[PDB]
DNA sequence: AAAAAAAAAAAAAAAAAAAAAAAATTTTTTTTTTTTTTTTTTTTTTT
């Protein structure tokens, strides 16, 4: 944990991370529901089988 | 087959809940005179008030509100099954109707800065300024194909899953048959949909001054791909979801949010208009038939007192002449130009703003604000297509309109050049090598100049006093040299006005209190008696509304000059090109040409259209003539 | 759902046996004959007419409206069929495809083993033996859409749409059916060619070759391949037809074999073709789906208006003594007086008569100098309407590029291609430039050097060409030896307040706006339409000076030149000015030798232009 | 959704064949009869004389034969179509009118010996001796499910790909719902299928002498599952075909085949 | 008629031929968007 003074030069467009995702399978139609994303800028490998 | 669903709780309520709030004869019957007015002009989506539905029913509102997918399909199945009950035929012949909403949306009325993750799925509306606008491409929902070897013909059906999840099956294109036979795609049997995609941008006044703009993607399936154009201000009301990304083992967080609308409208609901205020404004004409323009120019800028024939030359121009499309395809323009050359503080900055507020597509311009090609159309390139693209400028946005030009007289040469053609053939003409365009800018200008040295010189002769060129003039067909008298007995009348006004407070709704410094409240831009009541405070007068709807219905009409009329307005022209129109000490203001001529025409055909004559009487050229006497003349003192 | 072997007979049945009475009462069974020249290789398009097929069959006419490309085929496949049954002697061998056609029909039949059942892959593409191209004439019921109005509800649909002509590419040759040899077998290899793009092959499928088991790798051959002249231009909404605040919408038209070289840039253009979608393969869509891109398969482009492409009585009004007087007279009638401006104008349409000896255009250019709300821009805009190649430009709207030309990337391809501004689009017609004197200094300096070399010599960075503008110049400006000296006529309009005259113009006014027309004359003005016939009838009929005319002339010359040198201008240009006014009036006359009257009246016009500067 | 034929003309021929032939009124009304009485007696399987069928129309009787599967599809469909003219209600109380044949089959007519792959997909009356039967199974044609959490009611149907390409997709019986709800099988509500597996052996008397003898399985389905018993000299007509083999990867060629039984009888 | 021997059968155990099941992320590409630079064009200032 880290407090830092600065200022803000910029600001991106607020966007939708997801927090959870729900998978379906492309053969039988069964899902995966509330898969638990990780915080921050990180991303998730979906499961291979 | 697969997985069919045999019953469900949920969609049968929300179905039979929407069937009851369509099926409205117990009740006053708006909706199914909505249903029989859409079968009537053969279309296939409903606009439905949230309002009124939360008024049925609460929860129903909630529930469409809140999670709009599943809730407008249900609504859209219950949509087709009246229309069914209606009229089958009709029903059979569109596959599905949709359900556009409108009204007020509490807090999912929201701004495109303001339409955050909490709106996700949801119904929202959003008000903004189209920034893109996408070409209209169609998108195949069912195709047909044809098999030569075996002469057979299939069908194959794509589920429109632009926000739910898509697997390689559905979007298969089929090529060949079950032994590798070729097919043959038919387009004739085929079924596509218009689709577009554009951008609505924060509107510049709204949006927070400092920081940068806030825009969301909008996507607009069919019958609502050609609403809007870039620059518009329109509201878009839709479900605000996430779209799919493609197939991949890895995934960051991030989703694409768009907004797939379910209806569109436009900002310009001041730009469009019951039997009885249709009896009203009949018997309004009817009555007093004579006085009733005089009433109406001095009921127009209620707020400014005097003026007589400034009011009613803006009258004259808010109704606009009669144009003349000739057998040959020459044309004559309708429209009306003044130009209110005049002394600081005499008001015609204010009618330049009530001119705004009043007429239907009214754009103001400023003398060094809008310049060349902000000013009229322009040529740009896509910078991603390479390919040349044409651009609407002020006038092209005014056509069929009105431009209030403030500070006219301080634009450059070559502005004022350059709106020549706007002003006498209402059209600009725009090529680069790329490409060529006519653009159509029918638009009438009302202009504000004040006279070189900043007041008027009264010594000085109205060419002098006007730093403008005669061919310049010549376009205002209007020209009203506006000085601040100082007569005492007319300052005591114009401070009388003006502390009455001043004084002047809100009926009830103010008790002394002050003006408040938007997404709370409906948007009014957006929002769906004769006379006015003798307040003592602003009489010591036609209303606004009456005023909006007579105009309106007046400007239709097409009154044809009678024989008479052309007599009197020929000769009258001939005595006004003849030097003793004018007396000694008098300077004219304008050089007389055949343009002055076409300005009596035009102004005579407003009056008749302000009486809804259908004849431009000796009256109206009466009229007519001697608004250009007083304002194409002025005596120059010593 | 219809079976197409019906569908194919009765179109059969109505090229066999329709006739209609197009040449002097004569039944000749227009298709049929249509069909023989086909076979017989002397014509490459045929343009069946949807109302001829209505004259018998309306509902197959909906069929092939609501379904053209499926029907366009099959009428392709029945004259296909048919061609051997009216053929009646052998072919010429027009050319390199002709002699590999019957080279490849020679050795199928050598090698033809008639009972064998060939492998459906083991035939001759049908595209690939045409030499021939089959289009629809739409029906004259089809209302004409608009751009803007045709949706997807029109997709494989025939729509006929009218519109102006922003861009055409120069014909490409795009290949239709690619052709292959393999370095192993001797046997040909076909791809038929239907996406935007395709892949070459790379192994042979020959017989031989997969008996083999070899390499079998093959070549892909311009020569046997099959191309087709391919042209890509965007039309125009028409001004009146745009909706209020809206900016012209434009459509991407294909055009491809007969009908290529027929639309150019400006030209006002009536489109029938079929409205079909183009796959968006490639793009990462932003909404999943088959979206596809949109164009108009071009079946019959017609000009329009201006761009459009006699009897007893019309070759007795030319003949008429006034006939001149008539054409002046008839020139935008709804302007009251200016008989000489109008003389003007109409000689300016005519034109003098190019002579290259050094060459010397034969073009007028007229500039009208005069007081605000003279006519100035109605005239102009009429000269506009009225020439067959005309270009319009007021202010600075189109000033630049706009006026020359720019280089823009191509899109066939994706290159620097030339597009040409309003001078290039003039070309061989006439540029009218109201606002002239308030243009800006470098345009007006192109438009110096095309009023006498009648090119544009452009040298700026990505450009370095020299475009051909041989175009009449009409010019309009308000108040000079900077455009005297120039300008092959300079006519002053001053409008000077007189009680008859302007009685007699509020009247004309008066009259004009009361019935939308101008008021009656003894003589009822030519439409456009005559006027232009006429006008382009008067181009193609040089006359000549006798050397009778040579001393009149010279003395007229150096008369004018006396006056002008004594008053407080006139140089060669002067006598080269009454030259091409008088060859302008011969040709108005229908001689080929011009003539004292001639003379007398492009002196008489010099004479009363010089006049109005005083 | 997916594929869905418009215009078959082949199959439209069959099933307008099949109807006139099934009309029968005119032709002494034998066909006509047949269908009052398995109507009446409750029944939903039709058996056909295909010496009547070729007499009729030779072309549909061939068709028939040698393109079993197609052929019977469309002769199942114009039956429900025509029992569905007599009685509706009867109709649609039973999804499938199946049909079986009977006759004199010129050279279809063979033995668990004779009976090679030249006659896969095709219409064989083949005789022999039941050596062994398989207890009478169900198979799900068409599940129902409940989800308690949600109170849903959903359907999911399996279609017959006994010789016919399988997926993964079809095959799969749901339990859970779309958000992870366990589901119910409501067994009542379900639709099944009794199904049996017999072996039909050459019948010793008409075997070859000294030799081992030659057999066939054949699979029986609902009104046929229970017509025969190990030692029974029976007659069964039905469709040859090959069954499919498990998603492999590797495949040696080789196809185990069988007789879809479409119609079964004894001495 | 009863005892002993022979064989005949039934059932259980065992070993291959064919078929069926299990296990499975990382590297490279391209597209978009955004920024920088050049030249032409337009605008503004001074004489
Ligand atoms: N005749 C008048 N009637 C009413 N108000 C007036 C009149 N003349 C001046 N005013 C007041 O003086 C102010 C002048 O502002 P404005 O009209 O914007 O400038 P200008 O009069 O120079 O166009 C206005 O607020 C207006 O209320
Ligand atoms: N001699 C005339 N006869 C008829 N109409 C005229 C005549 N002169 C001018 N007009 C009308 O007056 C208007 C002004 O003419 P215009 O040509 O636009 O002015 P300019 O000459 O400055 O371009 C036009 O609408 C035109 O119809
Ligand atoms: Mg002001
Ligand atoms: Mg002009
Ligand atoms: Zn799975
Ligand atoms: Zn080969």
């Amino acid at each position: 944990l880290v407090k830092i003074p600065g200022i803000i030069i910029a600001a991106s467009a607020v966007r939708a991370k997801a927090t959870r995702i729900s998978i379906q399978c492309r053969s039988c139609r069964n899902t995966l529901t509330n898969i638990a994303m990780r915080p921050g800028l990180e991303g998730y490998a979906l499961p291979r089988k | 087959a697969g997985t069919v669903v045999l019953d469900d709780v949920e969609l049968r309520e929300a179905q039979r809940d929407y069937l009851d709030f369509l099926d409205d004869e117990e009740d006053q019957g708006i909706y199914q005179s909505k249903v029989r007015e859409l079968i009537s002009d053969n279309q296939y989506r409903l606009i439905v008030n949230v309002n009124d539905l939360r008024r049925k029913n609460e929860k129903r509102a909630n529930r469409l509100l809140n999670n709009a997918f599943e809730e407008l399909v249900a609504f859209q199945r219950a949509l087709k099954d009246f229309v069914a009950s209606i009229d089958a035929t009709y029903a059979k012949q569109y596959e599905e109707f949709y359900v556009g909403l409108e009204g007020s949306f509490g807090s999912k009325h929201v701004s495109p800065r303001t339409l955050t993750s909490c709106f996700l799925s949801c119904v929202v509306c959003v008000e903004g300024i189209v920034t893109k606008c996408s070409l209209v491409r169609p998108k195949v929902v069912r195709s047909v194909h044809y098999c030569p070897a075996t002469k057979k013909t299939i069908e194959r059906r794509y589920s429109d899953l632009t926000t739910l999840v898509a697997f390689p099956s559905s979007s298969v294109y089929p090529t060949k048959d079950e032994e590798n036979n070729p097919l043959e795609t038919e387009y004739g049997l085929s079924v596509y949909k218009d689709h577009q995609t554009i951008t609505i941008q924060e509107m510049p006044e709204k949006a927070p001054a400092g920081q940068l703009p806030r825009s969301v993607d909008v996507i607009l399936d069919d019958d609502l791909v050609d609403k809007a154009k870039p620059g518009d201000r329109v509201q878009v009301v839709g479900t605000y979801r996430c779209l799919p990304g493609k197939k991949g083992g890895y995934t960051s967080g991030t989703f694409r949010t768009v907004l797939i609308a379910c209806n569109v409208k436009q900002m310009s609901k001041d730009a469009q208009p019951s039997a009885e205020d249709i009896a009203k404004i009949k018997k309004f004409s009817k009555t007093r038939s004579k006085d009733i323009f005089d009433q109406l120019a001095k009921s127009l800028a209620p707020s400014i007192h005097g003026h007589d024939y400034v009011k009613k030359a803006i009258l004259c121009l808010l109704l606009g002449g009669v144009e003349r499309d000739l057998e040959n395809g020459s044309h004559i323009r309708g429209d009306i130009n003044i130009l209110l050359i005049g002394d600081p503080s005499v008001a015609k900055s204010q009618l330049l703003r009530y001119v705004l507020c009043t007429a239907p597509r009214a754009i103001p311009t400023t003398g060094r604000g809008s310049s060349g090609v902000g000013l009229t159309a322009a040529v740009t390139t896509d910078q991603e297509t390479g390919e040349r693209r044409l651009e609407a400028g002020a006038m092209v946005l005014a056509d069929r309109g009105v431009v209030c030009i403030d500070e006219f007289d301080k634009m450059s040469d070559m502005d004022r050049t350059a709106i020549h053609e706007v002003m006498e053939q209402g059209r600009v003409t725009i090529a680069k090598a790329g490409i060529h365009a006519r653009l159509n800018a029918r638009c009438s200008v009302l202009a504000a100049a004040n006279p070189v040295y900043g007041r008027y010189d009264q010594y000085k002769t109205p060419m002098e006093n006007i730093g403008l060129q005669d061919s310049l003039l010549s376009r205002f067909d209007l020209l009203f040299i506006m000085l601040d008298q100082m007569d005492p007995e007319q300052d005591r009348e114009i401070s009388d006005h003006v502390l009455r006004m001043h004084r002047y407070r809100a009926p009830g709704e103010q008790d002394g209190d002050a003006m408040p410094l938007i997404l709370a409240t409906d948007d009014p831009n957006f929002s769906q008696q004769i006379y006015e009541k003798h307040d003592n405070l602003l009489h010591g007068m036609v209303s606004a509304a009456f005023m909006k709807k007579y105009i309106h219905v007046a400007k239709i009409i097409k009154p044809v000059l009678t024989q008479e009329s052309a007599t009197y307005i020929a000769e009258e022209y001939s005595r006004l090109r003849s030097q003793d129109s004018m007396s000694s000490d008098t300077a004219r203001t304008s050089p007389v040409t055949a343009r002055t001529l076409e300005t009596l025409i035009r102004l005579a055909t407003a009056h008749a259209k302000a009486r809804m004559s259908k004849t431009v009487d000796l009256q109206d050229a009466e009229e007519a003539v001697e608004l250009v006497q007083y304002a194409y003349f002025k005596k120059v003192l010593e | 759902l219809k079976d197409y072997a019906l569908e194919k007979e009765k179109v059969k049945k109505f090229l066999q046996e329709f006739y209609q009475d197009d040449e002097l009462g004569k039944k000749q069974f227009k298709y049929g004959n249509q069909l023989v020249r086909l076979a017989h290789r002397e014509q490459v398009a045929l343009y069946v007419d949807l109302d001829d097929v209505a004259e018998d069959d309306p509902e197959l006419v909906d069929s092939i409206c609501e379904n053209a490309r499926r029907y366009a085929k099959l009428f392709a496949d029945a004259v296909q069929e048919l061609l051997p049954q009216y053929k009646e002697r052998e072919v010429v061998n027009k050319d390199v495809l002709d002699v590999y056609i019957e080279h490849r029909l020679m050795m199928e039949q050598r090698s033809r083993d008639p009972g064998m059942v060939r492998s459906p892959q083991n035939q001759y593409p049908a595209e690939l033996m045409r030499r021939f191209e089959l289009y629809f004439q739409g029906p004259s019921s089809n209302k004409p859409r608009v751009i803007r109005e045709v949706r997807a509800d029109s997709v494989g649909k025939l729509v006929t749409v009218r519109g102006i002509v922003t861009r055409v590419s120069e014909v490409k040759p795009k290949m239709v059916v690619a052709t292959y040899t393999c370095d192993q077998c001797g046997a040909e290899t076909y791809q038929p060619i239907q996406s935007p793009t395709f892949m070459p092959l790379i192994m042979c499928p020959s017989q031989e070759c997969q008996t083999n088991r070899s390499g079998g790798r093959l070549y892909l051959q311009t020569r046997g391949s099959r191309f087709i002249k391919f042209q890509e231009m965007k039309m125009q909404e028409h001004s009146d037809q745009v909706p209020v605040g809206n900016i012209p919408r434009s459509i991407t038209v294909l055009v491809e074999g007969e009908n290529t070289r027929i639309a150019q840039p400006g030209d006002h253009v009536s489109v029938t073709g079929i409205f079909l979608p183009i796959l968006r393969t490639g793009f990462r869509q932003v909404v999943q789906g088959l979206l596809s891109e949109t164009y108009l398969e071009a079946h019959r482009i017609v000009k329009m208006n201006k761009s459009e492409d006699l009897t007893r009585e019309e070759l007795r009004q030319i003949a008429e003594e006034d006939f001149y007087e008539k054409l002046a007279a008839s020139i935008a009638p709804e302007i009251y007086g200016h008989e000489d401006v109008k003389k003007a104008l109409l000689l300016l349409l005519v034109g003098g008569v190019d002579q290259s000896p050094m060459k010397i255009r034969g073009n007028i250019n007229i500039c009208l100098m005069g007081d605000p709300g003279v006519a100035k821009s109605q005239l102009l805009s009429y000269i506009d309407r009225l020439a067959p190649r005309s270009q319009y430009t007021t202010g600075r709207g189109s000033s630049g590029v706009g006026l020359t030309a720019a280089v823009l990337r191509d899109s066939v391809s994706g290159e620097l291609t030339l597009e040409g501004g309003a001078l290039v689009l003039a070309d061989q017609g006439v540029c009218c430039i109201d606002e002239f004197d308030k243009m800006a200094e470098a345009d007006r300096t192109a438009i110096h050097e095309v009023m006498e070399q009648q090119t544009i010599s452009i040298a700026k960075a990505g450009i370095l060409t020299t475009l051909n503008a041989r175009c009449s110049i009409l010019a309009a400006a308000n108040p000079p030896a900077a455009l005297l000296s120039r300008f092959d006529l300079l006519w002053l309009i001053q409008d000077r307040p007189d009680r008859d005259n302007d009685l007699r113009l509020a009247q004309h006014i008066t009259y004009v706006h009361q019935h939308s027309r101008q008021p009656p004359s003894q003589f009822e003005p030519l439409d456009m339409k005559l006027m232009r016939r006429y006008i382009a009838m008067c181009r193609e009929k040089q006359p000549m000076v006798p050397e009778s005319l040579a001393d009149y002339i010279t003395a007229a010359y150096v008369e004018m030149r006396r006056e002008a040198w004594a008053s407080k201008y006139t140089s060669a240009r002067t006598l080269l000015a009454i030259l091409r006014l008088s060859t302008a009036l011969a040709r108005l006359r229908m001689v080929d030798v011009v003539e004292k009257e001639d003379v007398n009246e492009a002196i008489r016009l010099m004479e009363m232009s010089k006049d109005s500067l005083l």
